[PDB]
């Protein structure tokens, strides 16, 4: 295939989470929640991550309360059996944007916006793609490039044609931590963010593995003593033939 | 401002110049075809994606490390 | 030596005590251990660094 | 007793009867008569307003 | 395949002179190249024994070869276990390298066919 | 060479303390040392992998609820 | 083919004598240092061919068609690729 | 008599762990077999504990599998294991099998070990192509449509096979809830012909490296290999643990974290890389038909080794002209391997084609000359 | 004694595995009857509660049960054919007894063809037992009851086991 049909390769960016003894920066994770809710949940939904995930990630209890008590919720019907709604709680799962495919697509141009909770495990690339796509819009698309309508290039995407435009500018969202949001700084924060999001238990494995590689290596050096150990009447055996 | 903007644009007018000549070289190009007429009714008609990512490749193996390094 | 062998090594249910004990004593420690070591080489990134802002 | 539901207002001591071994709860809920040997259970549950409590 | 088959075969080759001139030296390198010397095998003890025919053969071995290939055997279990190769008068020196087997297992084949012929005959 | 009583040569491998408690005791060491690192680290395991089976975190948000009272008569 | 202890199936033994220490009697680790390098080199060292000569073909195969794969796939490549088609 | 051997039951256990006599010189490449006994005793473990929480139905597995990664405790240790296990197992089946080939343990008198040996090789197959389509992403779907769609090519009844299999007119609930009961029931079976190819092994025992008897020289499994086991155990679980914990998804495939989708088609359609050498033997074959049977052909004849390979000599360490053969061989499959992912295109087509008869002419052609000549060296270059 | 309390082993995993099998449907006696069942563990001292939220995966009989009780219902007939098997091999040491209860060493028949042959009778008039439920009263055995969807707020009228326990 052409390199267009792939896509530009994206580089490998320095992420704090990599590296096998590096947690995610949670500075960075609060940030990229502010970002997506700001900017992406106007068109992406991000099903799988209910409010109690962000409490002790990026937020407080009462924080995060407070993000499901502003939204409604469907309740089980009253008496009479009426629908209600209900306001929300850390149980619940952050709503998306559209009803459903049909209506997501009416808002973008045919386009379906995927859902973005497991976008960093569900692409080639991880935080490197999102980074990379968010940021390589080019002013213009490389000259004989015909792009169909609805679409805007972006060579990291395959094919080159994307449906979803260039959002991030120069202070789109204001943070709350003064940092200067730069499109760069804000594609980072936002790419760390949905890293999380697609493998929430990121730190607690990378720390459970390193007792893990601690205590087999020593079993796997101590195997080797007592194997040799136990063996050693087998490989120091001698013999003295003498032909009947 | 963004940072990448000038350490992209110092990559390109630096380590990346050949490439860049390469991509600009393509442009001139394929605007001058598109100019001619019966550009339409045409074969083949040639892009600058490829010179494009050489120059995006090269461009980005010089700054990832320096742009993440100042945010 | 003699000692140390007589009283935990010579019967095994003594030394299988010894050994699970040591477990136990192990298991604990290593735990406390890493903990420190992990916070320390991941000091400042992690939810209880940033946590005291809110 | 096992682990049913007392039908409430029922029972000897008007409160709960469970139907399935006959075990009467009082109005606090108290065991009286029949084969269960503890009071009905009390959740944790604090009034956080005088309307509503959570459990 | 059968001993009696590789022995025939090599006959026919060893009878042509062309092809003994090219063949031999060959033959020759590969066995030295093969390495079965250097843990003190000899050729035959190679031979897989896992067979009636072959269990018949090295139950008829004279009692003194076979208690010495007994002993290369187990010499060379102990080599490949302590990933040693054999020294001095363990390497089987290429006059060593006797067939000692080849007979024994030839007429137990001979045998073992004839009767598979015999089973097959034809009044005519 | 012949004599099955010369014993062959096993000095490079022979140890001088072969008789002491100091010498089996290391080696009891080593063979502790392993079966406590197999303790801890089955015990790790097993802690980790059962607790697959207590609620999971879905459960015990479902859990906590809130009733109005204004609604229930007396009686 | 395989019997059990005591009648295993080995042709009878007669003439062998075997030794060896115990285990607590022996330095496990005797030797280790010239076995680490110097066996392990000869060990390596009579194998090797029979690893580098198949893995290097395959190698050379395999970087001639992914590289001529990605030239075909350019424009420069287009008429190569067109008759390749 | 030690109540080990007096009581039946305890001498059958025995038999096999204990007292079992062993050759004293087996090398590493031994240590396989109870590395695959470790996957397969993981994989029971992991995937019954899978099973308490993954929901079978089309509307909700793969919304339960992120249940899994998400809610349930070491839910995603589990998920993982579970998963890189099946990638693990299938580098143990390679080496397991590669040692066969290259120490003859498929000859006499190990023919009956061997061949029920390919029938578990089929069954492992079988079980993870089965495991893979219960996760129900894009990858599970479209792998599961272009797998059972081979079968249409068995003549006459091949369409009316396929809608059966699927329960259905195309890859759906059916399919994925028959798949998830036969992938729970296949390896208790692949556990019972690992046990019966180990009942064959025991007439004979365990070849050895030499390739001769060992009924001379003979070790108890324990304790010597038993404590040999344990080394590669340890190393087992230091590259179990690189990948579970440092690096989860390096073996899988993107497209299998977007939910099914019977519309969308993905890029590329690629099996797991365990079945890729197959894959590419399929792609050789112009015809439908003709690539199913060379496909499976593929492993079939693997039972013919025991009549093509002619020497009088067991195994490949004293044989320097079958040792590079193999070496090609080997390479050769590894080409196929990657010849399995890239995209139908020129150069690769032909390459495919080349690689594809290497394969076969290994077992018709070139084993069966290459061992017939070493014999008649053996003997000349001896005498 | 081997082969006996063996038997007695596979007895008790039968009764684990009928009893999952059962909550496996999910009407009202499946569900009633598991939460009954299951919590005469609560009456271990000191752990019994804990144990018994460990087996539910939460605070009552509901789909982290069920769905557990699904895959080890589907695992507990494999353990038990294995310990079925065993019991027989501990067996074939002594052999079968027989009604005399004195020794058959001294005039033994093959197993087949006799009792091969001797067992199909039996096999067919389980068959036609077995027809007479299947095709013609196959709700006998059962409790309407769990025909009604498991309701964790009614308790039925009358939990009561199936019969054979
Ligand atoms: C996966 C899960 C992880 C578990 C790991 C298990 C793998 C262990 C195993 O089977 O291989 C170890 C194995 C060491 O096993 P060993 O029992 O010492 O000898 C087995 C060989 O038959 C002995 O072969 P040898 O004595 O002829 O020694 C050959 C070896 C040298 O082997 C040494 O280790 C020295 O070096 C090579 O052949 C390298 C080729 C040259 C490349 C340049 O490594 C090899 O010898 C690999 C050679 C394969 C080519
Ligand atoms: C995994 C489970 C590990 C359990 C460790 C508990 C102690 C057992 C152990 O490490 O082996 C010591 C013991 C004995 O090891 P041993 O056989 O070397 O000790 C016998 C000789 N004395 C008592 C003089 C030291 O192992 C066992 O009893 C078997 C348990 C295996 C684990
Ligand atoms: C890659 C190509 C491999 C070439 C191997 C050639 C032999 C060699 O050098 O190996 C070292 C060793 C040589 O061991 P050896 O037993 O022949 O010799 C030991 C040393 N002497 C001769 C002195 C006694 O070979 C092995 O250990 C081979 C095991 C093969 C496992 C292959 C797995 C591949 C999976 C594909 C499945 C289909
Ligand atoms: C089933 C899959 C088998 C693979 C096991 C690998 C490790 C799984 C355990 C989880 C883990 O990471 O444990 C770490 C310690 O590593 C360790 O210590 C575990 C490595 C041990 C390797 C071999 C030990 C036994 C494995 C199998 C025995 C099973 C028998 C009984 C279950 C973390 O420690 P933590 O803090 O999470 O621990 C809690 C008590 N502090
Ligand atoms: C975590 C998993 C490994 C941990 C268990 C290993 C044993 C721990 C220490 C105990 C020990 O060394 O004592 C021996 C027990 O080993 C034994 O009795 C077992 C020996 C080795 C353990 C496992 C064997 C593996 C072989 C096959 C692997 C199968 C993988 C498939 C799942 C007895 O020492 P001694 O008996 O030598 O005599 C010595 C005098 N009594
Ligand atoms: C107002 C519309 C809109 C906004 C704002 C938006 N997106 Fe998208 N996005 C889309 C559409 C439409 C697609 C699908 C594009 C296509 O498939 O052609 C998409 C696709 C994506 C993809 C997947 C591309 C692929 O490989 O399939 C990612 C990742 C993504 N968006 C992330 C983001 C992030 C991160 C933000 C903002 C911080 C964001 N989006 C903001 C409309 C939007
Ligand atoms: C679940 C898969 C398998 C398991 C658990 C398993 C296990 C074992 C074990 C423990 C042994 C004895 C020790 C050893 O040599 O490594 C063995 C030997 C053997 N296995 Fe397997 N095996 C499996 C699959 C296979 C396959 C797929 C084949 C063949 C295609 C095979 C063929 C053999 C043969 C021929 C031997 C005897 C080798 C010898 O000692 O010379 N096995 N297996
Ligand atoms: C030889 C043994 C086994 C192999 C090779 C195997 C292989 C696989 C594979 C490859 C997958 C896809 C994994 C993924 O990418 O997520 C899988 C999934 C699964 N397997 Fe198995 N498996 C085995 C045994 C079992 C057993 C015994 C069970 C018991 C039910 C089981 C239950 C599951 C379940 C529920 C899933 C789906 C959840 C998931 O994807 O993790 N497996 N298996
Ligand atoms: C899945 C359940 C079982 C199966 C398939 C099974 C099968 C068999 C078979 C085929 C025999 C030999 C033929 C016969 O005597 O009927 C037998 C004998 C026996 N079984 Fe079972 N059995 C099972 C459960 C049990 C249980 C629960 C017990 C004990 C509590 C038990 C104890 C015995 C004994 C003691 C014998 C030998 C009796 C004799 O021949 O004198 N079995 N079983
Ligand atoms: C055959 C076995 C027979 C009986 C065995 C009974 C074992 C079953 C008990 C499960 C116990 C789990 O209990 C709980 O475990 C988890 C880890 O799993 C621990 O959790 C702790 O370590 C984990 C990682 O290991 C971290 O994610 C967590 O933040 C920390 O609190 C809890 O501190 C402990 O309370
Ligand atoms: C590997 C997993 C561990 C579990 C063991 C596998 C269970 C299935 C094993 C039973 C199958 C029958 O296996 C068979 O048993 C008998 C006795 O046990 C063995 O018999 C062998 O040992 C006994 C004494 O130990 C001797 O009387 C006999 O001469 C010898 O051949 C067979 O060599 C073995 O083939
Ligand atoms: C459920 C059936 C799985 C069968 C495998 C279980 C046996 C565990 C492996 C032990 C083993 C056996 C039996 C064995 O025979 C052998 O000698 C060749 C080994 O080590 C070199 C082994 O490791
Ligand atoms: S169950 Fe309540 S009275 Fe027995």
């Amino acid at each position: 295939m052409t390199a267009a049909e792939h896509g530009l390769h994206p580089a490998e960016y320095p992420w704090p989470q990599n590296g096998m003894l590096s947690t995610f920066d949670h500075a960075s994770l609060r940030r990229g929640y502010q970002v997506y809710k700001e900017v992406c949940a106007a068109c992406h939904s991000l099903d799988r991550i209910a409010w109690r995930n962000l409490v002790g990630v990026t937020h407080t209890t009462d924080e995060a309360k407070a993000f499901a008590e502003e939204l409604e919720y469907d309740d089980e019907p009253d008496d009479e059996g009426n629908p209600r709604k209900r306001p929300g709680k850390l149980a619940d799962y952050i709503p998306g944007p559209y009803p459903n495919e049909q209506a997501a697509r009416a808002a973008n141009q045919g386009a379906l916006p995927p859902d973005l909770s497991l976008i960093a495990k569900a692409r080639h690339g991880g935080a490197d793609y999102i980074f990379a796509l968010l940021t390589g819009y080019p002013d213009e698309p490389p000259a004989g490039v015909v792009l169909a309508p609805g679409m805007n290039y972006n060579p990291y995407f395959p094919g080159g044609g994307i449906g979803m435009a260039r959002t991030l500018f120069d202070g789109v969202v204001e943070y709350e931590d003064g940092t200067p949001a730069t499109t760069s700084q804000m594609a980072k924060d936002v790419a760390a963010f949905l890293t999380w999001a697609a493998e929430p238990e990121h730190d607690e494995r990378k720390k459970l593995g390193l007792k893990a590689i601690i205590v087999i290596s020593a079993m796997l050096g101590l195997s080797v003593y007592i194997k040799k150990f136990k063996w050693s009447p087998i490989k120091n055996r001698k013999f003295i033939y003498n032909p009947p | 401002p963004d940072p990448a903007i000038a350490l992209h644009e110092a990559a390109a007018e630096g380590p990346c110049h050949d490439f860049k000549h390469h991509f600009d070289e393509c442009v001139e190009r394929v605007t001058k075809a598109q100019e001619a007429e019966d550009y339409d009714h045409a074969e083949y008609k040639e892009d600058c994606v490829e010179e494009f990512f050489h120059l995006q490749h090269c461009i980005n193996d010089n700054t990832a490390d320096k742009l993440f390094r100042v945010l | 030596a003699t000692t140390f062998y007589n009283v935990f090594v010579k019967r095994n249910s003594a030394f299988v005590a010894t050994i699970l004990a040591s477990a136990f004593v192990f298991d604990m420690t290593f735990e406390t251990a890493i903990d420190n070591f992990w916070d320390r080489i991941n000091a400042g990134k992690q939810w209880k660094d940033i946590r005291h802002k809110y | 007793h096992l682990g049913c539901v007392p039908i409430g207002e029922a029972g000897d001591f008007g409160g709960w009867f469970c139907p399935c071994h006959g075990s009467h709860y009082d109005i606090s809920g108290r065991i009286r008569r029949g084969p269960a040997p503890l009071n009905l259970e009390i959740p944790e549950y604090d009034f956080a307003d005088a309307e509503t409590l959570v459990i | 395949a059968s001993i009696t088959s590789v022995v025939k075969t090599s006959e026919l080759i060893l009878k042509s002179p062309l092809l003994s001139k090219i063949v031999v030296p060959l033959a020759k390198t590969y066995v030295k190249f093969s390495g079965y010397r250097q843990l003190g095998f000899k050729m035959n003890d190679l031979i897989i024994e896992e067979t009636p025919n072959m269990q018949l053969a090295l139950r008829r071995l004279p009692p003194t070869e076979s208690y010495d290939r007994v002993y290369r055997l187990i010499r060379a279990t102990q080599f490949s276990l302590s990933h040693k190769l054999a020294t001095g008068n363990d390497i089987t020196k290429p006059e060593e390298d006797d067939h000692y087997l080849i007979p024994y297992i030839l007429d137990v084949e001979a045998e073992a066919f004839e009767k598979d012929a015999l089973d097959n005959l034809e009044v005519v | 060479g012949k004599s099955t009583y010369k014993i062959p040569d096993f000095t490079p491998y022979l140890k001088k303390d072969r008789n002491t408690d100091a010498n089996r005791l290391f080696s009891y060491f080593m063979i502790g040392s392993f079966g406590m690192l197999s303790a801890a680290g089955a015990k790790a395991t097993v802690q980790d992998f059962l607790s697959n089976m207590s609620a999971s975190a879905d459960v015990l948000a479902m859990a906590k609820v809130e009733v109005k009272l204004g609604a229930i008569p007396l009686g | 083919y395989m019997g059990w202890w005591g009648h295993m199936g080995s042709p009878p033994q007669k003439g062998i004598a075997g030794y060896t220490i115990s285990p607590f009697a022996a330095r496990p680790f005797a030797g280790v240092v010239h076995a680490a390098i110097f066996n392990t080199f000869r060990r390596t060292k009579n194998q090797a061919l029979f690893v580098i000569l198949p893995v290097s073909f395959f190698y050379y195969v395999w970087t001639q068609a992914s590289e001529k794969n990605e030239w075909l796939y350019t424009k420069a490549g287009r008429h190569e690729l067109a008759k390749a088609l | 008599m030690a109540l080990r051997k007096k009581n039946s039951l305890l001498n059958m256990a025995n038999s096999y762990v204990l007292d079992s006599p062993q050759p004293s010189n087996l090398n590493y490449f031994w240590n396989f077999g109870s590395l695959l006994a470790l996957c397969l005793v993981i994989q029971l473990a992991t995937g019954i504990t899978l099973a308490m929480h993954y929901t079978s139905h089309a509307s909700l597995a793969f919304d339960s599998v992120e249940h899994i990664m998400r809610d349930v405790n070491f839910g995603w240790f589990i998920r993982y294991a579970h998963a890189n296990t099946a990638s693990f197992f299938f580098i143990c089946i390679y080496a397991h099998m590669g040692r066969n080939i290259y120490y003859g343990s498929y000859k006499t008198p190990r023919v009956l070990p061997w061949s029920i040996g390919v029938i578990i090789f089929l069954l492992l197959i079988i079980t993870a192509f089965m495991g893979y389509v219960l996760v129900f992403g894009q990858m599970s779907l479209w792998g599961a449509t272009v797998i059972c769609n081979l079968v249409s090519a068995i003549p006459w009844l091949g369409e009316d096979i396929v809608h059966f299999l699927w329960g259905g007119f195309s890859v759906g609930n059916p399919t994925l809830q028959r798949f998830f009961a036969l992938h729970y029931l296949m390896p208790f079976v692949l556990a019972v012909f690992a046990l019966l190819h180990l009942i064959a092994l025991h007439t004979a025992g365990s070849s050895n490296p030499l390739g001769i008897t060992s009924n001379v020289d003979k070790l108890s499994m324990h304790p010597y290999y038993s404590f040999k086991d344990l080394i590669t155990v340890f190393a087992f679980l230091l590259m179990f643990t690189l990948f579970v914990f440092f690096s989860p998804d390096k073996l899988g495939h993107p497209d299998n974290y977007i939910p099914a989708n019977p519309m969308v088609t993905p890029a590329s359609i690629v099996p797991e890389w365990y079945l890729l050498p197959f894959y590419a033997i399929l792609r050789a074959i112009p015809d439908k038909l003709g690539g199913v049977i060379a496909m499976v052909a593929a492993i079939l004849i693997l039972l013919i080794l025991p009549i093509v390979d002619r020497s009088i000599i067991r195994g490949n360490a004293f044989k320097p002209i079958s040792k590079l053969l193999f070496g090609f061989f080997i390479c050769n499959f590894l080409l196929l391997g990657v010849l399995g992912q890239v995209h139908i295109e020129p150069p690769f087509i032909v390459l495919g084609q080349i690689c594809t008869i290497f394969y076969f002419s290994y077992f018709l052609i070139l084993l069966p000359m290459v061992s017939t000549i070493e014999n008649i060296f053996f003997y000349i270059g001896s005498l």
